[PDB]
RNA sequence: GGACCGGAGUGGACGCAUCACUGGUGUUCGGGUUGUCAUGCCAAUGGCACUGCCCGGUAGCUAAAUGCGGAAGAGAUAAGUGCUGAAAGCAUCUAAGCACGAAACUUGCCCCGAGAUGAGUUCUCCCUGACCCUUUAAGGGUCCUGAAGGAACGUUGAAGACGACGACGUUGAUAGGCCGGGUGUGUAAGCGCAGCGAUGCGUUGAGCUAACCGGUACUAAUGAACCGUGAGGCUUAACCU
RNA sequence: CGAUGUCGGCUCAUCACAUCCUGGGGCUGAAGUAGGUCCCAAGGGUAUGGCUGUUCGCCAUUUAAAGUGGUACGCGAGCUG
């Protein structure tokens, strides 16, 4: 349940080949207010697609 | 494995799930708007809108059934007085899930769940 | 689209009578001993399920000489032809699986309104 | 039925309780409970019976709580397990009269005598 | 009289529900046609492939749409290729031939499997569980020994341990007699229609298996 | 007493699949009940007491349930039995030739399988615009166009640890909801009648009822946008150069 | 000897064939059923219990059969004591 040799910096950084953060790579621009949001999310000012869905 | 199975146990027991859902249905019927997590919102509508379609027929038996659920007479009074006839013409879909940003304390997919009301 | 649930209805038996659990029913069953084909009578309290299509059956308990025999008959099988409701019984539960265990006891009779 | 199964007896000569010591036929055959032959001992006997306590001989299972399935899907379940005592070598019933119901699958080879002596088939 | 099978099994198969399928002709009028005819130029073998069902003609990809577009654009959902007999011409005979005596003998079956997830070593192969109470520190359903100490020094390749079961193919044969009908004199074809849709086609000579 | 050879059925153990049946489980369906608290109280319900204890039980999963299977064949054979036959004018299964011969071998049956770097084949679809420096099949940068398709994202699945793999994305039944049914529990509440009362009877097979079945845009599945290009090297061989 | 945990059982096995059964032959004091021995063959299969910790061993009963060995007298970073 323990190692017998120290794994290298090559193997240590090579296990971290798949541990990289993937981006959103695209946002969506709301037609009413030109700010950008996530796909299928509120535009952080209270707008979905075409109505101000949040009064606050 | 699970096949053809419904209901998300929400990392909590059956009694707590029922109590959460009674409290959440009362909060939705009271305030017309709830910010909660996405699976909580989906199961919330799956247990709220049965009450609204129970509430179209105003009878003492249906008040007692709608009081066996959610356990609040203000909620049954609202659900049979103002809701009910406001949603009489609709056939399902008394709720709308709008997703918002993730929670600050934990990465939770949060969602505004609300009815199909108007402001005035 | 609007197709399914009729292949099981092609081979129903629409001459079946309606019975509640608790009645003592008589089931005539075809049996084959050779070239001839005769009938068998089975009496006893029925512990039924309602009509799950062709896949519906009812459980009948009889005591011959001290111990009970339970026979479940498929309702729409060709070997079961005739059911007679006979004496009609009054019980509360849909399944009499525990009231069938006791000995010397018979359910109460109710004939007016089912 | 299985090994270490206490069984009642239908025939008169077989006396009260018998217990299955081996499930005959097959290598690791575990459960044989319909018309199969089982080796029994006699665990408790009345003196009126011809057999006595501690005697090993064969049997055939006649009634079972598991119940036999008919071809149409019907299940005939008997309350309490029963057997009819047989000789070890000749495999014929010692008992002159058979008590209780029997099933129509007990018709093959030496069991026509059992269903002939039995009241209800 | 002489006449036998060719490039023909059937045209119609209905969605699976139970898997026994005692046959009865239902009255509903739809139209089905062979659409797929391959090209002639660039191949040294002349092969033909079949399809079933219907697609929306919106999620069909343009390569697949062009595949189906040779002789009439009606798409399906799947494709399966097979060998060469001779080619493709019209071999239709006269009206009524095969009504006399030689109807059917048996049929065959074909299937697929269901996904049971990352199944265990008791679910997957029928392992025996160790005794749960006489001691048994954390070893009730675990795999036991997987090898033989030092001289192998490794675990063998065909070893039964815990993994995913399901999502595979199965195949079976040889269904039997269930019931007969004689008095009303109806034309009958017999057999349980084979398995789930996703079968590989039965292209066979005379009855070997 | 008692046959190999050749057929017919029916079992034991094993393995695969399935949920139609028989069942089990079903803490999310219904009902009976004990103790107690609350909803102002009667009534009716809810909360705790392992799901309070039980009684049944839908879907799903499942075996103890059901369906199937390990073959028949073909080639080359080991042991052995042989034909023809000299060496060795007779003989001899072998040295030249030839014919049989088993659950072993190779195929036959079922799965993975072109990372088979020996990277294969077939069908279809899509792209046929310019300018500079050129340390030259040269090769790099700028503007435009960025297809077929994929990915992302939502609804999700009888697929699944995460990925992945299926179905759907408003010219939409993909998931919830709603409507009608089916199943399961077993005559709900309210009212009336009888009874001192518990309780009984009628309304009433009533009321609830899931994951199931058929239908329906009521709610969420937005239109962008992202990646992927712009005809694809050099020799050699067939129609004009 | 600056530590290679000791039997048996359970779970899981794999290999050799000096073959228990099934398969093909020879010989036999092989009339047939049934046997004995020898050759080829490792594809598959190759018990449940009472006794005491047992490997063994006795016995009841079964099966076509309950094989002999190797694998740290297989298997304790898998379990038991």
């Amino acid at each position: 349940a323990v190692q017998q040799n120290k794994p290298t910096r090559s193997k240590r950084g090579m296990r971290r080949s798949h541990d990289a953060l993937t981006a959103v790579t695209s946002l969506s621009v709301d037609k009413t207010s030109g700010e950008k949001h996530l796909r299928h999310h509120i535009t952080a000012d209270g707008y979905y697609r075409g109505r101000k869905v949040i009064a606050k | 494995m699970r096949h053809r199975k419904s209901g998300r146990q929400l990392n909590r027991n059956s009694s707590h799930r029922q109590a959460m859902f009674r409290n959440m249905a009362g909060s939705l019927v009271r305030h017309e708007i709830i910010k909660t997590t996405l699976p909580k919102a989906k199961e919330l509508r799956r247990v709220v809108e049965p009450l609204i379609t129970l509430a179209k027929t105003d009878s003492v038996a249906n008040r007692r059934l709608a009081f066996a659920r959610t356990r609040d007479n203000e909620i049954v009074a609202k659900l049979f007085n103002e809701l009910g006839p406001r949603f009489a013409s609709r056939a399902g879909g008394y709720t709308r899930i709008l997703k918002c940003g993730f929670r600050a304390g934990d990465n939770a997919p949060m969602a505004y769940i609300e009815l199909v009301d108007r402001s005035e | 689209s609007n197709i399914i649930k009729q292949l099981e209805q092609e081979q129903m038996k629409q001459d079946v009578p309606s019975f509640r659990p608790g009645d003592t029913v008589e089931v005539k069953v075809w049996v084959v001993e050779g070239s001839k084909k005769r009938l068998q009578a089975f009496e006893g309290v029925v512990i039924a399920i309602r009509n799950r299509g062709l896949h519906s059956a009812f459980t009948v308990r009889k005591i011959s000489n001290g111990e009970g025999v339970e026979r479940v008959f498929q309702t729409h099988s060709p070997v079961v032809d005739s059911i007679s409701v006979k004496r009609r019984g009054a019980v509360r539960k849909a399944k009499l699986y525990y009231l069938r265990e006791r000995t010397g006891k018979a359910a109460r009779i109710k004939e007016r309104l089912n | 039925i299985q090994e270490q199964t206490m069984l009642n007896v239908a025939d008169n000569s077989g006396a009260r309780r018998v217990m299955c010591i081996k499930v005959l036929g097959g290598s690791h055959r575990r459960y044989a409970g319909v018309g199969d032959i089982i080796k029994i001992t006699i665990k408790e006997a009345i003196p009126r019976g011809k057999v006595k306590k501690g005697d090993v001989l064969k049997a055939v299972v006649v009634r079972t709580k598991k119940g036999v399935r008919r071809p149409d899907g019907s299940v005939i379940r008997f309350d309490g397990n029963a057997c009819v005592l047989l000789n070890n070598n000749s495999e014929q019933p010692i008992g002159t009269r058979i008590f209780g119901p029997v099933t129509r699958e007990l018709r093959s080879e030496k069991f026509m005598k059992i269903i002939s002596l039995a009241p209800e088939v | 009289m002489i006449g036998l099978v060719g490039k023909k099994v059937g045209m119609t198969r209905i969605f699976t529900e139970d898997g026994v399928s005692i046959p009865v002709t239902v009255i509903e009028v739809e139209a089905n046609r062979v659409t797929q005819v391959k090209d002639l130029a660039n191949d040294g073998y002349r092969a033909i492939q079949v399809t079933t069902g219907a697609k929306k003609a919106n999620r069909v990809t343009k390569p697949e749409a062009g595949h189906f577009a040779k002789a009439g654009v009606e798409a399906g959902r799947g494709l399966w290729e097979f060998r060469l007999a001779e080619g493709e011409e019209f071999t239709v005979g006269q009206s009524i031939s095969v009504e006399l005596f030689a109807d059917v003998k048996k049929v065959d079956v074909t299937g697929t499997s269901k996904g049971k997830g990352f199944a265990g070593t008791v679910k997957r192969w029928n392992f025996r569980t160790q005794d749960a109470t006489h001691g048994n520190s954390l070893s009730h359903r675990v795999p036991g020994s997987i090898g033989q100490n030092q001289t192998p020094g490794k675990v063998f390749k065909g070893k039964k341990m815990a993994g995913q079961m399901g999502n595979e193919r199965v195949t079976v044969q040889s269904l039997d007699v269930v019931r007969v009908d004689a008095e009303r004199n109806l034309l009958l074809v017999k057999g349980a229609v084979p398995g789930a849709t996703g079968s590989d086609l039965i292209v066979k000579p005379a009855v070997k298996a």
